[PDB]
């Protein structure tokens, strides 16, 4: 899936 | 089962949320900051050496609304960067950057403003000596932020796919994630990157202010709400970042758990984290009557 | 390339170290706070002299409390137009001013029934609101309150200011002098005015000064630095 | 008393007729006169060099004879010499008083001068075996603060002083050979005739006098003004001079005529002169103002030929070199800028 | 009591009034003729080239 | 004005020394001090050059490395130390004193000078005349030359005239080719273009009997002429 660009 | 996601990563009605929320964000972080860039070219008083700090913050959060903020608003509604791969790590490194740069300045101006006060008579700073510093900031926004960009590339999901919007049909999904060969390493990474970016400066900013604050008793009411208020931002508004990044390498989720937070709240989060940049130049400005004369 | 004879980059070296000593001797003068002692005739500027201690010109008296070196400037010798010179005076931290309470009884030497006291409060107009002054911190400091205290029990203030309708006490009396020396100030937002009665003893006044003086840059510091 | 009132009514009579003839004496206005005359174009002195050293309010600068050394006073203590083709530091002179008003340079270049509050003309010595400036004399006398010296030689220095006398000094010797009475207010400004035998003295009464050296006696009022006189210079043909006031106007008065020949004025001009100096051919009158700029007045028109606005606060000092070569002007942003007209 | 301030002045003032003036017009030619007679020998109001500028920038 | 060496004497080749010039009555600090040395019977030679505030120090070609020049400002003295010396040192060393300003006056005071024995691109000078035998009254020229014109672009020509009385350490004549130093009478006078210079003693007399040495300050390698010898 996708996880959120860091910051 | 080859997992077949819908293009749209939203509900189109709940996708106005993200779309509405990041326009507010983005008009002020973007108007306002050109704004406070204009007012310290627009006088023979603002060639001080405080506004080389306040210009340093307008700049990184002029790169912050810039890139950042349009970065994670791709991110959530659409499907993986499609921009490329080149396109989505620059990106990416622009978004640590600009973090890093961000906190630093803040820690930087806090420690301009501190020196200003505990000490009355002080031969605090000059170009070169502030300049340096402006510079330091940079480096340390760029080295610090070196091992995020050591590893980035893009993760071709494959086992999961997207329903194209021209008619709803397979479409392997690349996002840009973190293509980390020594992923095990990274767990304390973004560890020492909490202290680093939250509690050390957290840290700082809490005693600089706080001393200021003591000293100044030892009217103008103003500026002592001015310390409050932003104390307070950096305090809660980038608070749950952190706790949502942590949480990531720490205790973990359980599936569906992972998808809620990891789908709805944490573009939540990123409005908060983005919001100490979109706050930044109104605060710094108007708390200030040296530009609003 | 460099175009410059053995001379010419002998001279830049004297040039930069010209400069060096300059840089040196400014940074020791701004750790140097300067005080105007502007007053009456004789409005408690001898005491004041004893206590924070050829040509008839500027007297320069300079006195230290806790490593925060004075220089407190007399200006009382110059019988020229006020307007002329007060200009040099511009980047100074306080305009200490002395006031005598036995003013309010006496009357000027050029009889005209022109009260000592009303002099010192004209005085006190040209000053505070003065066009150079839009920043200075005054330290008026309400000399002579002794003879004041004995005056005030057989002479009326009423004499000085009529429309004060309080006692014959020194502190109903004292307050409204400093009240009414204090209110002459049309820039309150900016500036203050730090009243003290002098005391007998010549160790606690020069305290006040070193606080008001403390204040006043920590203020201006602050606002340089910028918080409001 | 009656004698009194009579010497007040002679005194009265005496003005009339002085008025009587000085209107006598006007026939044409010099305007007119020099209404044939081809005009200046649009004068564009550009900032060649700026002088950085200074830490306060530069208060008076004076040209040396050979126009390339120049001395400004600043009000923190310092006498700096200035190398102005290279803006290389000659030398740095430590004064003892630190409220310097007025500093002058010795048209032999061995002595500066300066003076302030202190009401004493400090002479330094440049050119010791020593190696280091010293002060050769320390002139007192004078009550009231000192506002302009300038030398007459190496032994003779004028000074004007704020208790409405202007003194002539010995330096050798160290006392007032001549004493210059007759000014109600206080003396701002003196400039010296080129030949060295008369001086003006602008005064705070609204009135510029002229002196004679040796006889010491003032020769001629003149009046018109209507505050206070803050600067003075001498045409360089010595028939004429230029009085700078707080009511915004500069005036030039003609020492035969005796009597105003053109004001120098505009509407939008309402701060008044600090510092005013001719240029080598007199056609240009350079004036410095508190609008934080210098004007360039046609000397023979009344018409504004230029700005020079380069600075951020208050222009307090001026100077032409003695070959016309470029223009001085001192300002209290701690800034002396050198100016020269574009090619 | 000022008698002898009075008489200082009036002397003084007697003293002014006795000088010869010429007129004005005179005053006017002569500023003129030394005007026109030293010019293109002031360097700021006619400027001189760039090789005799020892002000120049170029250094 | 008063400067005094000491140190001096005969060493052993291949040692050290330490030579010390003491100042007086003069500001010492915003000065700068040379060393020139004068071999037995021959010309000057320049060695060291220390500036004001020790900010550049050069030296001569001959005595690279070998020798330390140092000044200690608070009290007075310049310094000069020198080790591994051969046969060639053998000279009486100069401490001679230079400011460098406009106006300024280079090489105005010379020393009296310690003695010591022992057991390229630099402006070539010629002073082609080696002795002029001269009567009182008379006129007098010198002539020296330069291989490479002194004439700098600022307008200065950097040659300086010297007179070494016998006996007696080198007084400053004529500075920058045409400038009279101070003390020096008017009758001294110089000229020339930008190679031959000349310098005429119009009205010679005595205390004027000595050799006349001429040397460029264009570049730091100061060069000092033969020298030339006026007998009476």
């Amino acid at each position: 899936p996708n996880l959120p660009q860091r910051f | 089962n080859i997992t077949y996601v819908n293009y749209y990563l939203h509900q189109p009605q709940v996708a106005a949320i993200f779309i509405i929320s990041y326009f507010l964000i983005f008009f002020l972080c973007m108007m306002g900051n050109t704004v406070v860039c204009f007012i310290v070219m627009r006088n023979k008083h603002m060639h001080t050496v405080t506004n080389l700090f306040i210009l340093n913050l307008a700049i990184s959060d002029l790169l912050v609304g810039i890139f950042c903020m349009p970065i994670t608003l791709l991110d959530n509604i659409i499907a993986g960067w499609p921009f490329g791969n080149t396109m989505c790590k620059i990106s990416g490194l622009v978004q640590g950057i600009s973090v890093a740069a961000s906190v630093f300045t803040l820690v930087a101006i806090a420690v301009d403003r501190f020196q200003c006060v505990v000490y009355p008579f002080k031969p605090k700073l000059t170009i070169k000596t502030a300049f340096v510093i402006i510079m330091i900031i940079w480096v340390l926004a760029i080295t610090i932020m070196s091992p995020s960009a050591v590893m980035l590339h893009v993760q071709e999901e494959k086992y999961y796919r997207v329903r194209l919007n021209s008619q709803n049909k397979t479409s392997p999904v690349y996002w840009c994630r973190e293509d980390w060969p020594n992923q095990e390493m990274r767990k304390i990474y973004t560890t020492v990157l909490f202290a680093n970016i939250y509690l050390a400066p957290l840290s700082l900013i809490v005693i600089m202010y706080g001393r200021i604050g003591i000293s100044l008793f030892r009217k103008k009411q103003k500026i002592i709400k001015m310390l409050l208020i932003v104390a307070l931002l950096f305090i809660l508004s980038w608070l749950p970042l952190w706790t949502l990044m942590m949480l990531s390498d720490y205790a973990d989720l359980s599936p569906n758990e992972l998808q809620i937070i990891n789908i709805y709240i944490y573009p939540f989060a990123h409005w908060l984290a983005f919001g100490n940049s979109s706050v930044n130049p109104i605060i710094y400005g108007f708390f200030n009557e040296n530009f609003r004369r | 390339g460099c175009t410059l004879s053995a001379e010419d980059k002998a001279a830049v070296e004297r040039s930069k170290m010209i400069d060096r000593n300059l840089r040196e001797d400014g940074e020791k003068a701004a750790r140097e706070v300067k005080l105007l002692l502007l007053g009456a005739g004789e409005s408690g500027k001898s005491t004041i002299v004893k206590q924070m201690k050829k040509t008839t010109g500027i007297v320069e008296t300079h006195f230290t409390f806790k490593d925060l070196h004075f220089k407190m400037f007399d200006v009382g010798a110059q019988r020229s137009e006020r307007k002329k010179w007060i200009h040099c005076f511009e980047g100074v931290t306080a305009i200490i001013f002395c006031v005598a309470l036995s003013d309010y009884d006496l009357v000027l030497a050029e009889d005209e029934e022109m009260n000592r006291m009303h002099e010192s409060m004209k005085l006190f107009d040209s000053i505070c609101n003065n066009k150079w002054f839009t920043d200075t911190s005054i330290i008026l400091f309400l000399n002579k309150k002794d003879l004041f205290e004995e005056k005030i029990k057989k002479s009326p203030l009423t004499i000085c200011y009529p429309e004060y309708a309080g006692s014959n006490t020194y502190e109903e009396a004292a307050a409204y002098i400093q009240c009414q020396f204090e209110d002459l100030n049309k820039r309150k937002d900016t500036k203050e005015i730090y009243t003290h009665f002098t005391c007998s003893t010549d160790t606690k006044n020069v305290q006040f000064v070193f606080d008001a003086v403390t204040d006043v840059i920590i203020k201006n510091n602050l606002k340089d630095c910028g918080l409001f | 008393q009656s004698e009194l009132d009579q010497l007040r009514q002679e005194a009265e009579q005496l003005k009339n007729q002085i008025r009587d003839a000085r209107k006598a004496c006007a026939d044409a206005t010099l305007s007119q006169i020099t209404n044939n005359i081809d005009p200046v174009g649009r004068i564009q002195m550009r900032t060649r060099r700026t002088l950085r050293g200074h830490l306060a309010k530069i208060y008076a600068m004076h040209w040396g004879t050979d126009s390339r050394l120049l001395v400004s006073a600043s009000q923190d203590g310092k006498l700096i010499i200035w190398d102005s083709y290279t803006t290389n530091k000659v030398h740095a002179i430590p004064l003892r008083s630190s409220w310097v008003m007025t500093c002058a340079y010795a048209p032999s270049g061995n002595y500066v001068a300066c003076g302030g509050l202190d009401n004493i003309c400090s002479i330094y010595n440049l050119k010791t075996r020593e190696g280091n400036v010293r002060v050769s004399r320390e002139l007192a006398g004078h009550t009231g603060y000192l506002s302009c010296c300038r030398f007459l030689d190496d032994n003779q220095i004028v000074t004007s002083s704020g208790d409405t006398t202007c003194a002539l000094w010995d330096i050798e010797t160290g006392q007032q050979t001549t004493t210059f009475t007759g000014h109600t207010g206080d003396v701002m400004s003196l400039s010296l005739a080129p030949d060295t035998r008369l001086f003006v003295s602008g005064a705070c009464d609204a009135s510029a006098k002229l002196w004679d050296v040796r006889e010491g006696m003032c020769r001629q009022t003149f009046t018109g003004h209507e505050s206070d006189i803050n600067a003075i210079c001498f045409f360089p043909n010595g028939n004429a001079f230029a009085t700078g006031s707080d009511d915004a106007t500069c005036r030039l008065f003609d020492l035969r005529a005796d009597q105003e020949l053109m004001t120098y004025s505009h509407d939008n001009i309402i701060c008044g002169i600090t510092s005013v100096s001719f240029s080598k051919s007199g056609r240009l009158l350079l004036a410095g103002y508190d609008d934080f700029n210098c004007n360039v007045w046609d000397a023979l028109k009344a018409d504004r030929a230029g700005v020079l606005a380069g600075h951020d606060n208050r222009v307090s000092c001026l100077g032409v070199t003695d070959d016309g070569m470029a223009v001085a002007t001192g300002s209290w942003d701690s800034f002396l800028k050198i100016w020269n007209g574009s090619s | 009591a000022s008698i002898a301030q009075a008489r200082k002045l009036v002397e003084q003032l007697k003293m002014e009034a006795n000088i010869d003036r010429i007129k004005v017009s005179k005053a006017a030619a002569d500023l003129m003729a030394y005007c026109e007679a030293h010019a293109k020998e002031d360097p700021l109001l006619t400027p001189v080239p760039a090789s005799e500028n020892p002000f120049r920038e170029k250094k | 004005v008063q400067l005094v060496e000491s140190g001096g004497g005969l060493v052993q080749p291949g040692g050290s020394r330490k030579l010390s010039c003491s100042a007086s009555g003069f500001a010492f600090s915003s000065f700068g001090m040379h060393w020139v040395r004068q071999a037995p019977e021959k010309g000057l030679e320049w060695v060291a050059y220390i500036s004001s505030g020790s900010g550049t120090i050069y030296y001569a070609d001959t005595v690279k490395g070998r020798f330390t020049i140092s000044r200690d400002d608070p009290k007075n003295t310049l310094f000069l130390q020198m080790t591994s010396l051969r046969s060639e040192d053998t000279a009486m060393y100069y401490c001679v004193r230079s400011i460098y300003y406009y106006g300024s006056s280079p090489f105005d005071f010379w020393g009296q000078g310690t003695t010591l024995t022992v057991s390229s691109a630099d402006i070539v000078m010629t002073q082609a005349t080696s002795s002029v035998p001269v009567t009182p009254g008379e006129s007098v020229s010198i002539s020296c030359r330069s291989s490479k014109s002194l004439l700098h672009s600022n307008g200065n020509t950097y040659l300086y005239w010297f007179l070494q009385r016998p006996g007696q350490s080198p007084q400053l004549l004529i500075y920058r080719m045409s400038n009279l130093a101070s003390g020096v009478p008017d009758r001294f006078s110089g000229s020339g273009s930008g190679t031959a210079f000349t310098l005429t003693i119009s009205r010679l007399e005595a205390e004027d009997v000595g050799v006349y040495y001429c040397m460029q300050h264009l570049e730091y390698p100061l060069t000092f002429g033969a020298g030339t010898k006026l007998e009476l």
